[PDB]
RNA sequence: GAUGCCGAAGGCAGGGCUAGUGACUGGAGUGAAGUCGUAACAAGGUAGCCGUACUGGAAGGUGCGGCUGGAUCAC
RNA sequence: GCUGAGAAGCAAAAGGAGGAAUCCGCCCGAGGAGGGGCUCGCGUCUGAUUAGCUAGUUGGUGAGGUAAUAGCUUACCAAGGCGAUGAUCAGUAGCUGGUCCGAGAGGAUGAUCAGCCACACUGGGACUGAGACACGGCCCAGACUCCUACGGGAGGCAGCAGUGGGGAAUUUUCCGCAAUGGGCGAAAGCCUGACGGAGCAAUGCCGCGUGGAGGCAGAAGGCCCACGGGUCGUGAACUUCUUUUCCCGGAGAAGAAGCAAUGACGGUAUCCGGGGAAUAAGCAUCGGCUAACUCUGUGCCAGCAGCCGCGGUAAGACAGAGGAUGCAAGCGUUAUCCGGAAUGAUUGGGCGUAAAGCGUCUGUAGGUGGCUUUUUAAGUCCGCCGUCAAAUCCCAGGGCUCAACCCUGGACAGGCGGUGGAAACUACCAAGCUGGAGUACGGUAGGGGCAGAGGGAAUUUCCGGUGGAGCGGUGAAAUGCGUAGAGAUCGGAAAGAACACCAACGGCGAAAGCACUCUGCUGGGCCGACACUGACACUGAGAGACGAAAGCUAGGGGAGCGAAUGGGAUUAGAUACCCCAGUAGUCCUAGCCGUAAACGAUGGAUACUAGGCGCUGUGCGUAUCGACCCGUGCAGUGUUGUAGCUAACGCGUUAAGUAUCCC
RNA sequence: CUAUAACGGUCCUAAGGUAGCGAAAUUCCUUGUCGGGUAAGUUCCGACCCGCACGAAAGGCGUAACGAUCUGGGCACUGUC
């Protein structure tokens, strides 16, 4: 648990590859925000919170299998960019865009977390958390 | 691999190693022939190859190949040698430019004459 | 003018580093064809390999320990 | 103005032009701009087979010195300064605007052109001066060249040309101050091998040419041909048109700047006329990559080749011919650099078997590090300013007929510095929180380790009794042991070493390893409870400890086994396999060695991803109220196997899967 | 290819000289041959091995320190010359 962000991302990727809709993730401001964003983008069905023994679990419903489990044309990819060993930052004009914009990029900036779209409207650069296909 | 390790300078390039050290970074060098003789090629290529040992301006002694058909070269002759490798003979990394200094041009060669140092026939 | 201090070559001495060369000798590489053997690959005709010690013209042999990248048979 | 607390003390000049006006000067202050001197942050090659270096060295005072701060100098005081983030030492190198390459990230390099440094025959000094430790100045020493009437002198091309020499290789002992720039002068002007030009050279980049249009489909010739014909080929010859270039004549600039004058280039660039297709195409390649094919000549010869490789009688790979293809006033070969090369990998690789996981731990520096709230604003982000010289690259126009080249204007990057904001993430500051890591408590399994007791088979030898010919051994034998009584058998002693069954695809250990039994000293591990601390974590360069067997030093001990050694065979030989003997060693104490297929051929931590069948230790519920039994929670351990991974084999919750960190 | 002999045959013994060293306090022929030191070296140092006739407790081979030891060379110094 040296990195929480990468961990969330990873659990998602694993549950996804295994064709399961439901994931338990540990909550945190970052986690919660990231998931919110993930919802307003439409990458994930629904999110909700649970509590036991002062632990918080966000469970995430995931988009249903593609017209069977066997014949899948599409998966859902996640990639950590800035990680504890190398922190990647970008100014306004270097802000990444994924596959011509089909995917998104998550930024942590002065005004909070957002997508690259929001950064382009508001004109801010910052730290790039991950890429999402 | 580990960034921390890369910052100890764990990537270093392998320098370019020349194929003709005796030239010392030159297109050609002039030399005098110590000996002219023949050698047999590595099998299964059998023939008799024309080679001469040349002592150069850069001081080295090498063994260089003489192209074409026939030659007038003999000891205490001043020739000009150029690079390039003969896959046949072990140790022979150098040719002898034909048609300059003491090596005349190949007699009666009509085609690709520039390689062998031959005038154009009228 | 003379003289003191500092003073470059020049001198001597021992050092560190490198260049070349040297009777003889140790091994390495390539040489179709030479000599001696046949160690290795099949259970390679005593299973093979690693460490190590002793010995042998030479590949090697045996001892001690280890492993299967061991065949046969056990399933 | 300078010295100085002050009192005081001390310091300057130059005239020349003109008939006069006035001009160019002179001395002392005080500014300005430009040019220099210093000082500091950052960036500024390879080597650990270079690990300690430094004593005016690192600082303090007092005196000196410098244009100025300063160990710049000197005396005294103190003991620092630098260094595993690479000092010192060695090796290489002028650096930067830039140039070449690259999709980019960045690699290599520093010619011309522009800035800076450094040097001037080899070393060292100063002098003059605003400025030098001074290329065509001085002084000395040294090496070398010249002149000398031999007593003495002269000199410094890494200035322009030029000669020798070295070399694969790099140009005329040319013209001119007309332009621009310098120096001196009141000006006239003088000097400028800076510079402006010419000449030589395909060295390179760019433009143009070597003809345009038509040309019976008939002939000569080359070559191929199944002799039918194909192909050089509209190609030439041939007929017309044109004249860039060539040749012969004419005229002829801008460049020159405001009084005319003054042009090295040059009678050149350009413009007009007269002839006339007239003056002008080569070089590689043709096996595959790679575009382009056949024939004669040769026969593992002669030769080719960038790699693979061709060539022993019909060679698309040699040499010749014809034909074709590629480029074209160039075409090839060699050298150098980047590319392709993901082949040193940040973007962008790997480590079970292909090269590659230290033998295994403990841990120092170092790197990363859980959640919540606040703070700060170092990173990070946004705005504005300064600068990062001009030339080059990029964009937009303009000029030489075009292009190359030149000129104007402008800018993205990206760097550094100042300032105003933002506060999510890293970082900091203050307080919190348990799920990570620990402590206490209570349990429980264990060949964990060290130390001390005890036990039995078996074997060997020795002492007897019996007995009386072979034992032992091999594929078959023999050496060997035996009538001096062997082996066999019974009874006795003595000694050492190893621990049958249990034992199992079982247990513990960090690994190595650890098992007859017992007891003592002690290391961990796991499980259940909130009892508690509250991030104390994970890894680990150097460093430390442990580390099978063999081996060694010193002292013991010595049954069996057994390197070496000896004998017997086997065999062409047998320094081997087999047999008979048997020394080191194997054991114990105290050390050293530090290696193994030290293997899961798989570094460690964490998080997350179907199962099925098993086992060990425990806990819970159930079953009975104690052994099962069942279902389950953990911790480890084994076998099949889904997703996914992999070159395949296979791995697959004990990953070789999906991610993060360290080595 | 000349050479030499890792390899084989045979003879004889109780067995046939291993490690290391080697023209040596051991080498006869012999001032062996080669290298070095010297203008010139029968001595000296290093090496070859053809050890007349090395050799393992009559020890073999190394070796720092030491010697009124034996033996070669050099600087200083001198009537040794
Ligand atoms: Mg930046
Ligand atoms: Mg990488
Ligand atoms: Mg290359
Ligand atoms: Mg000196
Ligand atoms: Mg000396
Ligand atoms: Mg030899
Ligand atoms: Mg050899
Ligand atoms: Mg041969
Ligand atoms: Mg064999
Ligand atoms: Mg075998
Ligand atoms: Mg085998
Ligand atoms: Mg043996
Ligand atoms: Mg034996
Ligand atoms: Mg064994
Ligand atoms: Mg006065
Ligand atoms: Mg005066
Ligand atoms: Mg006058
Ligand atoms: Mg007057
Ligand atoms: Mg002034
Ligand atoms: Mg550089
Ligand atoms: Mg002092
Ligand atoms: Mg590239
Ligand atoms: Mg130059
Ligand atoms: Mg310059
Ligand atoms: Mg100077
Ligand atoms: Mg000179
Ligand atoms: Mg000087
Ligand atoms: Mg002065
Ligand atoms: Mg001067
Ligand atoms: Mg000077
Ligand atoms: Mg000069
Ligand atoms: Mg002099
Ligand atoms: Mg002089
Ligand atoms: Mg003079
Ligand atoms: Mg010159
Ligand atoms: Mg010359
Ligand atoms: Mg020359
Ligand atoms: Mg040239
Ligand atoms: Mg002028
Ligand atoms: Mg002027
Ligand atoms: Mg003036
Ligand atoms: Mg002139
Ligand atoms: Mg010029
Ligand atoms: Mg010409
Ligand atoms: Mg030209
Ligand atoms: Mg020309
Ligand atoms: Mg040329
Ligand atoms: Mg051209
Ligand atoms: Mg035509
Ligand atoms: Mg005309
Ligand atoms: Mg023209
Ligand atoms: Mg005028
Ligand atoms: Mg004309
Ligand atoms: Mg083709
Ligand atoms: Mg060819
Ligand atoms: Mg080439
Ligand atoms: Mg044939
Ligand atoms: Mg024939
Ligand atoms: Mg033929
Ligand atoms: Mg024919
Ligand atoms: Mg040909
Ligand atoms: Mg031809
Ligand atoms: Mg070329
Ligand atoms: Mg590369
Ligand atoms: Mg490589
Ligand atoms: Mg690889
Ligand atoms: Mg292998
Ligand atoms: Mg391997
Ligand atoms: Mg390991
Ligand atoms: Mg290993
Ligand atoms: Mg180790
Ligand atoms: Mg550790
Ligand atoms: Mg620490
Ligand atoms: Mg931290
Ligand atoms: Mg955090
Ligand atoms: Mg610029
Ligand atoms: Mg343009
Ligand atoms: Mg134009
Ligand atoms: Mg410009
Ligand atoms: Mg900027
Ligand atoms: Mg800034
Ligand atoms: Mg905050
Ligand atoms: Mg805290
Ligand atoms: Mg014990
Ligand atoms: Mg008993
Ligand atoms: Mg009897
Ligand atoms: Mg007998
Ligand atoms: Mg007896
Ligand atoms: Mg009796
Ligand atoms: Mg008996
Ligand atoms: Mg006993
Ligand atoms: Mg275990
Ligand atoms: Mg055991
Ligand atoms: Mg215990
Ligand atoms: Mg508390
Ligand atoms: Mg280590
Ligand atoms: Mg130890
Ligand atoms: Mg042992
Ligand atoms: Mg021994
Ligand atoms: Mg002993
Ligand atoms: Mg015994
Ligand atoms: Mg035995
Ligand atoms: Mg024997
Ligand atoms: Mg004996
Ligand atoms: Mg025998
Ligand atoms: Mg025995
Ligand atoms: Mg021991
Ligand atoms: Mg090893
Ligand atoms: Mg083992
Ligand atoms: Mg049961
Ligand atoms: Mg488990
Ligand atoms: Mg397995
Ligand atoms: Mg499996
Ligand atoms: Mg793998
Ligand atoms: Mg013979
Ligand atoms: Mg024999
Ligand atoms: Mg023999
Ligand atoms: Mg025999
Ligand atoms: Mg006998
Ligand atoms: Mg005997
Ligand atoms: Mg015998
Ligand atoms: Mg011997
Ligand atoms: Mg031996
Ligand atoms: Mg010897
Ligand atoms: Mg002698
Ligand atoms: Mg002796
Ligand atoms: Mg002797
Ligand atoms: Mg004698
Ligand atoms: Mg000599
Ligand atoms: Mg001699
Ligand atoms: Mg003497
Ligand atoms: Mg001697
Ligand atoms: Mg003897
Ligand atoms: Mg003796
Ligand atoms: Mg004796
Ligand atoms: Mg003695
Ligand atoms: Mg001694
Ligand atoms: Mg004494
Ligand atoms: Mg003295
Ligand atoms: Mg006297």
């Amino acid at each position: 648990g040296k990195d929480t962000i990468a961990d969330i991302i990873t659990c998602i990727r694993n549950a996804d590859m295994n064709r399961k809709g439901t994931v338990r993730i540990v909550s945190t401001n970052i986690t919660e925000n990231i998931v919110k964003i993930l919802l307003r983008e439409g990458f994930i069905e629904n999110a909700r919170k649970h509590q036991e023994r002062n632990k918080y679990f966000l469970v995430l419903t995931l988009r249903h299998r593609r017209n069977k489990k066997g014949p899948y044309l599409n998966t859902f990819h996640l990639k950590r960019v800035s990680r504890p060993g190398l922190r990647i930052y970008s100014n306004y004009q270097r802000i990444p865009r994924i596959l011509g914009g089909m995917g998104i990029a998550i930024l942590s900036t002065s005004r909070g977390i957002m997508t690259d779209r929001e950064a382009r409207l508001e004109g801010i650069g910052g730290e790039i958390l991950c890429y999402i296909w | 691999p580990t960034i921390k390790q890369l910052i100890r300078n764990t990537r270093q390039p392998i320098r370019n190693v020349t194929k003709s050290p005796a030239l010392r970074g030159c297109p050609q060098r002039r030399g005098t022939c110590t000996r002219v003789y023949t050698i047999t090629p590595k099998k299964p290529n059998s023939a008799l190859r024309k080679v001469a040992r040349v002592r150069l301006t850069s001081g080295f002694e090498i063994t260089a190949y003489i192209p074409g058909i026939g030659h007038n070269l003999q000891e205490h002759s001043v020739v000009l040698v150029r690079g390039g490798r003969v896959k046949d003979l072990p140790g022979v990394r150098y040719h002898i430019v034909r048609g300059t200094l003491d090596a005349v041009g190949v007699k009666d060669r009509q085609q690709g004459r520039s390689k062998y140092g031959v005038k154009k026939p009228k």
